[PDB]
């Protein structure tokens, strides 16, 4: 079979859009560059992967002659970008390379046929639940950041997704990246029960929520054994390699009984934050906060620029206490929050603090202290 | 720059 | 021992003029420094990277007249941060502190005497242009100056006078392959003006001042050595490329008969679609020229072909000739009517490029064989 | 890539 087939532009572009970037660039095996174009039965697929992570999505078009190619994908982006909004482009194989034809412009690119490409067997999957395309962008967008990328930390290279037999079940994702942590719950949807514990890979994360920025509607469907996770959203089907290892025993860092209570207007302590560490460097972030009655001062001391401090308005009526942080760490919590108020949870300064927007039980974070 | 005390890990 | 209360917006705008010329990176540190000095009612910020300098002057009522230097690029990045409506207190207590609401900052800095600076030249010729004048003739020039190490003569603007019919002052700017010249009527003063060749550095910094600038007046003053320009409260000062840039003359094909009428639009958005498929190793594109017609092919054997098809006002010999996909795009670029026109001859000789809204600039594009 | 013709340098 040679593929034929008319797409519109944009929608197309669109497609592509959403399948290309699993595509590493710095990818060497040339099959692992290109995306897999499948026309058959009124339905266009594009798949794309790196070996762990796969994507498809699919679109309906009137198929002329049905048939499937692979083709450079950053390459194929590219083409198409430049081509008109509104206009329609004609993809053809001849009797392996491809012909784009639009309007007067005619590419004909040097391809590779489909067998060569990757295709796994059917997914085996012993869980399978729904949750709403928004919600699991509340989950992830609590998380993501504090995601490590320590090549010697793999297994914390991802989200821990699993269950919490509450009295009512939850369903619970935390990361860490050892100084940062995040846990989000929510009341876990049905079908769930003795789901594994699993770490959902960092770069599936990432495409993931490429995609739920769109803001999608409607439900994703999970799919899941202890070896891979799939997610069923729109026309977009995601499946990933899960992390082969050992989640670590986070409860033990989330401090449950500190005892000082700070609380900053949230605005005004990222502001303050951000002017005084612009002088830090490669040797550090770290900046210290002196906390008094009623009073928030901040330092950061740097041997290569100087010194810059600032203060603040503040709730706090605990014994006087002098912690440091990283600064980025600090703003990149700051920005996890929606409320007014930042409240900290305190105890020495070498202990774990407790991070929250004063509101809200489903959402925390965690931070390690550095010395000052 | 202390780790968090995650076990394992720190 | 400085002492100067500053606008926020003011300072950040005037520290934006001048902190872009400094590198970031230095092993003369002080060279990374912007100058403070604090003087009658004054303060004038210095910058420079010891062939081309900037100062910029701004009226302040100066509580203790001083001058110190502090990194620019930290220093702009802390007034980026400070807030809109702000007062900053800038103070050296005989370390620069900063001062805004709460916030303070104490910078590592160094002294004035330890700063680089240049006496007052002498310069043999001075005379006047528009702003908008003077950006017109960089727009059209610096776009083809060169960038390479082996050809450092051509790394400017050969700046110069004109004995034609009409005393002209002329901008040409070369890198081999891609020629501008743009000429005007030669304002008063330059009798006597030696041609000189101004630095691609010093053009981009005042082609970025002059897009900030709304109509004034540009003094322009230089020598043999330094060229100088003045324009509101800015002063921009730099050496020259010390060399003989060539004789440009000579790559002018004022003789082509073949010509070239395209749509500029259609034509541009052509080259850049079937220019998709080339890489680094070459950006070749072949014109198929025929009565009417223009095709445009690109062949890269490791990735495939791309061509297009448009219609064009063409009635001479057809003739296949092959540009650089990128410098074509680029002249394209500098042009603002519906149409653009190719003055041509055979396949190895230089293209000429007219500007149908001004006639006196016009662009030289050398083919490549294909 | 031929030069344009300048002399010198072409």
């Amino acid at each position: 079979h040679h593929m034929r087939i008319t797409v519109d532009r944009s929608q197309f572009f669109k497609s592509l859009g959403r399948v290309h970037r699993v595509v590493e660039r710095r990818n060497t095996v040339p099959i692992l560059s290109n995306v897999l174009i499948d026309a058959e039965n009124g339905s266009v697929q594009l798949k794309a992967t790196d070996l762990d992570l796969e994507v498809t999505e699919s679109f309906t078009v009137n198929i002329e002659k049905a048939g499937a190619i692979t083709v450079p994908a950053y390459l194929l982006y590219d083409i198409v970008r430049k081509l008109p909004d509104g206009s329609e482009i004609v993809l053809s194989v001849d009797e392996s390379a491809m012909s784009i034809v639009s309007g007067c412009t005619h590419f004909q690119l040097q391809c590779l046929p489909k067998i060569d490409f990757p295709e796994s067997l059917p997914g085996q999957f012993g869980c399978r639940f729904f949750l709403s395309a928004s919600k699991l962008k509340h989950l992830l967008d609590c998380t993501q950041f504090a995601i490590s990328t320590e090549e010697t930390r793999y297994y914390l290279n991802g989200i821990y997704f699993h269950i919490v037999h509450d009295d009512v079940l939850k369903l619970r994702l935390v990361a860490t990246d050892g100084h940062r942590l995040a846990q989000v719950d929510m009341e876990a949807p049905s079908g769930v029960d003795g789901m594994p514990g699993v770490i959902i890979p960092r770069k599936a994360v990432g495409e993931l929520q490429k995609l739920l920025s769109e803001e999608i509607d409607g439900d994703v469907c999970i799919e899941l054994s202890e070896t891979k996770i799939r997610f069923s959203l729109g026309s977009v089907v995601f499946t990933s390699k899960l992390v082969d290892g050992t989640f670590p025993d986070y409860q033990r860092v989330i401090p449950l009984g500190n005892d000082r209570k700070l609380i900053v207007n949230r605005q005004d302590f990222s502001s303050a934050v951000d002017r005084v560490s612009t002088i830090s460097n490669d040797r550090g972030r770290a900046v210290k906060l002196t906390i008094e009655h009623g009073q928030l001062k901040l330092v950061v001391n740097n041997p290569d620029s100087g010194s810059a401090e600032d203060q603040l308005a503040a709730t706090y009526t605990s014994e006087p206490l002098e912690i440091g942080f990283n600064s980025r760490y600090l703003l990149d919590i700051a920005g996890q929050l929606s409320s007014d108020e930042m409240v900290f949870m305190l105890s020495d300064a070498v202990a774990p603090a407790l991070i929250r927007d004063n509101n809200n039980a489903e959402v925390l974070y965690v931070l390690m202290p550095v010395r000052v | 720059v202390p780790t968090l005390p995650l076990v394992p890990x720190g």
